[PDB]
């Protein structure tokens, strides 16, 4: 598909322009904080399923209108269907931020997807409840800021980080709208 | 378009499964060697109007009866337009560098390789000769490094293992 | 197996192409890296007749009502199959560690798991309990490196989050 | 959603064909035998406010650690939901009572059994000791008859051998 | 699929209610009349070469417009299309008649029907002539007031069966149109 | 060959599941009804030799044009070999009595139906009309009962829609 | 496939005799004891999971030497075989027992059974152990002489069925070795 | 609509190549044999309203039993559309002459004919009657020559060997 | 496959030799005698079904011991299989006739065939019995030697075209052997 | 699919009419001269991959806009494609003249086409070039008015064969549009 | 080995029926022009020794720069070998003149011809240069006639066209 | 598949014993020449088709009894094949190289390899040539020891690559035998 380091050369191409010393400081920049891109993606990888049970039982929490009886999602097959429809995209927003590029979800997971959720009938304020707060657990989670998970690193800064999942989240939060 | 990261994110695909270290160690020979990459295509940009007249030209050494016309080279417009051609290829050899993998030299050059320019009526052993005057037209201790020159002939060199 | 060499290989028959720099700087990753992981292994070899006391014996700790036939842990024979087998338990993750990748997760303890004690009648809760004593049960100044120990807790928490 | 009548009217599919007298007698052992099952499900519904309070009460009694967190019931919030599941579970007994066939049991309650609580982290131990507790719990004589009992035993043992 | 045991669950489940002494009346007087349906459905099964005979041959008695030539249905590959195009819905109205429910048409043989057979260039006043034609030899088939098929019975009352086998008839000749 | 019972395991094949109450039914039906349908066989068998002669001799009242050759009823041996083939008819039609599925049908008579005597050069109009006869030629409250024999009536009617 | 009622048929034109009163006293008291065969079957249903856990259990009680590391089944992944390869024909055999025939395994689960498993390396003693203590547990479970797992039937006599299971489980212990 | 030039343009696809002279002497057969087929389609248009009233009458006498209803040509009704259905046989044999290809016996007539008539209780028996009298029932020497009289034969033999 | 006009190529480059004015006399004699084929084979095709249903009856004529009730071939399944068993070699036996060449039987039909029919238990003898009988019938069939099956040609020697179909059938019969 | 000998029954059997002497005299004038057409269509086969070369080359020559850098088609891989999206158009506009018929191509290769060109993103203005500018040389290649390319035929007039394929490329340049 | 007649067999084949006038045209076309065919291979046996040093030898004159090593003509055994390769090319095209189809070309010149001196490292250039002298290379009135010499000439340019 | 890092294992559970500082030696100064293995292996993947080219052309040097007419191997569709069964085990042997283990052949592409081979009759002294002189020529090319292709490299001993590569040479070459 597509990367950081093949978006560079999509635009240098439609120019017919170098590619070279003019992006070559966000280049160099951009493989200086590799370590700290990993030291962000095992915390993800470590609580993958706990990031999913946070989301659907938080998703039960301050909603019950899905839980409801004859509601859109309550049954097990259909709590299953979250489960993958939760899983698989934390799985591409996982793979967005190894790429560190978003050109992995709307070609990928996304051809369409809202399109046939509404024919499957789902219900877009669940869904965007589900992204933002899996969005706002996430950030806690690529950060140190966990109840006791205290995963050790270097110390220091590491914000461009949390501009960078934040970026894919509301990606993926307006390409569902 | 085809890197090394493309590659393990669709075995992460084929598998279906979780980035294990499977990757997590392929980005970091990244932080020593794609460091240890860069520093050539400054050159490569810098020659990049010259190595044309050497290559295309000792093709036109090596190929030079293109007077008579049904051939390639029966005016000046046909060369010029190699001029442009070989542009393009050291142009993609500068992208496959920066990538790593082999992707835009595979759905960017060998995707139309075997069969192109045989319904065009040219040859590609003049193809192969000028990057085959390239082969060890380089210098490792003179040039650049001898940590990314011989990668680099590697680079251009899969290219003609392709092409040939 | 899977390792990640084993997916670079089964890429190049993805791909049925040649090797390139897809392969050529994972393996320079375990020049530094499994260089920087195999120094564990000697005090996981050291601890593995002590790890499981504590261990399982927590996980009595966490589990006592087993006295009860139609359980588990209805006679002692029973408590000394579990030391055997969490000694294969820490055996494997020690297999885990010196491959890198999660082919003896995946073929020899993932491949029958979801169902395998479901139908043999015993909860992997107690499996996932006693390894989450063995979450932050680790040292990075004082037991061995902090280049290593996170590495090796991602080890055995890619199995409870297949566990679970 | 399978019943019997499902059942046959897809071997008419697979068949393609005609409905025979592989049709033709399926339905009138439903005359004899659902008539002989329909009224145990009135008491089920008229026990269905306290046969949780006696099962997952003896859950408890059979699991009772609960009080640490980073485990399944360490508030009581998660308590009345363990009661609202199984109100759910005799809820489905009842549905897989009046279809006959296992449908309700198989699309319904085994769709999404054998992973869920898994990586919800819920063991399906209490699971099937609640339904373990209603084993031989049930008066042929007295409760019903013994012509429907028996099966609306093996309608929830069914459910546990899926379950294991 | 679906059953009249199955959609007594269906609304059950949709109330969270029981199953049980309240549509219970229907219930039993379902099963007490199934020898009647049985007494019904083995005359469906006995002229059913003779039911689409009877159809294809009166569609050409009161209309020549599809044997025209150049016309719709003119070929004897249409004519065994009719064949199966006539005979497998009418194995699908024994199938909804053996259920007792209409659940098992429209999921299964209008999968959107009349849309593909617009593609063919089906029309439909041939259409609602076959199955109308079809509905009142049905009527007539599931009663003893044939020419002389005089099958034996216990004789009584059964018009809920034409009640039936109409209200099936009328289902699939709405969703044909 | 085709059975009620065989249609519910291949049901349980297609399922790849447990017998159920899809099975436990469809048997105590031939408890009332195979018992129900024995009773006719034995007068089926004293018969055999009579039905013959009614039926094949009303289809040469029927059809009696079979004099010239290249024809079907040239000479005497092909019609003692109508004789020989409508014996082994009544046959299978106890045969497909006794078992109560199509097997013995449809395997037996209707595999080969379609174009073996198209080109053997025979009708099945005859093969028809002879059965045709023995429509409404039985007798339900004395040849044998009304329970039996408008099923045997829609076992041969059966066999004709399927020899039509 | 083939049935008790199907195998009086393939001898009857094997003589091309009739199927009727000579066979006939078999026919009935076959289905007088058709409640006595679904009092065995429920049983059987009942503790499926448990039949087969007793089996491989017992199989590591007095052999070690499958699970001796290195040896042929020591794995999860062969313990998932003879899972299946447990249950699967545990539902054949119930297969066979409620067609009341032995025509249900050779053609159906041992076509060439033996030879793939020793393609596969199984070893024979094994085997004659596995189906040999689920025969002697199945004839234990047919009748209520368990632990406590009593239920409920009409008293008598049984032990036909005890000989028809038996009869099955040499069949396939005979075409196992 | 099959010809044998669909036939070798079907060939180039299920090659998926190019057309070599697997076409291009087929065509040519077509400048000698074409040319020697047309001439007999003028005196069959010609004899079109006279070859029924031999054929379907001949047919009236092999099958002359039709007066009693349940049977087919129980009213003058369906003798004339007996007429029109012979009608659009001969017209057939008219057109899969003038194509060669057995499309318009193939899709036209013979896509709805094992089953069709069956079901609509009508034997073929005097549908292959009626051409067996048009078998040899041609003259080589004086109707037409002995060029295309054969093979005239030929198309409408291989007709009833489609109906058989 | 292959054909006359090829394995004249196949020996040429097995030598490397020239295909040319060596066995041009059997050529251009080959096709002399090209509208003789055509003469010969549209009596083949004339009576197919009375080809093979003179062959079955012949064989239930001299043979009733497949007709035995419990035999090899005495159910109308296995004569709808000695419908097919005879008609698609006819068919392959006249490829074998228009193609001039005999590459088309054992590649293609007889695929290691006898070897499945004692797999299915075909006897041999049943075999020869049908293929020698069709032999003789076929080679009284592509001459006017019929009853009275007389059709019109031109008239001449053509019993090079019967030494043809004779080699043919003694191929297939040496090869059912 | 269909062709000049298909759609004269097409239109007969549209009116129930002959075929026969009324359109007669075109057909065998058809086939008067299918040498003509045979000593067509071997000059186109001749130079093909020269054909699609001089149309790629032209379509650079007076446009540029093509290879403009972030332009439609600038990329080896999209002149692979009108490698193909020429030469397979080529290989049909050659079967409609080998069928004598133009009904070989839009339900062959443009079932929709410049829809899902458009959904390719492709410019009609570049299309309609590459069809008109192989239009004019494919009626200078089927005579003889080549450079020196001058193989020998019997002289005469052939232009019923320019207007043949001429009919055939504006009914692709039409379908295009 | 395709001819025109393997490929009626084999749509006889993708049929599965019997040969019609699909057949029968195909062949009468072979009695004129595979008569008219034959004619020009006993002088294309009689040219064989000397249109490989016209031909072969204008290719030198094309390509001429073959002294250097890694290249292809370095020493004369190349040459004669050479010489060696277009004698079995006008062999092929011997041989797929008297077959007619272009099985001959194809699986005999054609499977392998993409990708064979590509990695062999030999440009088919001057494989289509040869034969482009050989195009108009042929007379008409005065070589032969002008009724196969066409043929000839879309015999091996067809090999061209499937060599570009 | 295995590894030398796996193989280590395969022993040491087969004694259920450590993995540990007892082959740990042969472990770390198995990655302390990895480089060098890196160093040997891109001169491998240099000029794979050279190397292929120069395999088949000494194959054609001194043995022309391959491409003897009628021969074996004296086709270009054979040519291409060992094109092909040249190539891909020097991708296998890459691939046993970058493992550093020989488990990678009889399981992958040996899967009773010369038995297929003698099914398509290939002869073994022509095998035995040809991986023969690819040994000796990749034992040539892992050195640089070549014409003038002379790659630079951090020069010392490497011969304990060259004894890797003959190890994996000779596995193949009686593997084939």
């Amino acid at each position: 598909m597509l990367d950081a380091f093949s978006r560079v050369v999509v635009n240098s191409d439609a120019k017919a322009a170098y590619v070279g010393g003019s992006d070559l400081q966000a280049l160099k920049s951009f493989i200086a904080d590799g370590n700290k891109r990993l030291d962000a993606v095992n915390s993800i990888v470590s609580n993958a399923s706990c990031m999913v049970s946070d989301a659907v039982s938080g998703m039960i929490c301050e909603n019950p209108g899905l839980i409801s009886p004859g509601g859109n999602c309550y049954t097990n097959r259909r709590m299953a269907a979250c489960l993958r429809d939760g899983e698989i995209i934390l799985r591409y927003v996982s793979y967005a931020l190894l790429a560190g590029d978003a050109s992995v979800l709307e070609d990928r997971c996304l051809n369409g997807l809202k399109e046939t959720y509404i024919a499957l009938g789902v219900p877009t304020n669940s869904s965007i409840r589900a992204v933002s707060i899996m969005k706002a657990q996430a950030v806690a989670f690529i950060t140190n800021t966990a109840t006791e998970r205290k995963m050790s690193f270097a110390a220091g800064d590491c914000t461009s980080l949390a501009s960078e999942v934040a970026s894919y989240f509301d990606r993926v939060g307006a390409a569902i709208s | 378009m085809k890197s090394v990261i493309t590659t393990v994110v669709s075995a992460a695909d084929a598998a279906g499964r979780f980035p294990s270290n499977s990757d997590l160690e392929s980005i970091q020979g990244n932080i020593q060697r794609s460091a240890a990459r860069l520093e050539a295509a400054e050159k490569l940009a810098g020659n990049h109007e010259a190595v044309v007249k050497e290559a295309g030209d000792a093709c036109f050494a090596k190929y030079a009866y293109l007077k008579n016309p049904g051939e390639a080279g029966e005016n000046q417009e046909k060369i010029n337009k190699c001029y442009r051609d070989v542009d393009h290829y050291m142009r993609l050899v500068n992208y496959c560098l920066v990538v790593g993998g082999t992707g835009p030299l595979d759905e960017w050059g060998i995707a139309g390789a075997r069969e192109v320019y045989r319904t065009l009526n040219l040859p590609t052993s003049a193809y192969v000769a000028s990057i085959a005057y390239t082969r060890d037209r380089l210098c490792v201790p003179r040039d650049m490094s001898a940590q990314a020159g011989v990668e680099f002939s590697a680079y251009l060199d899969y290219l003609i293992n392709a092409l040939s």
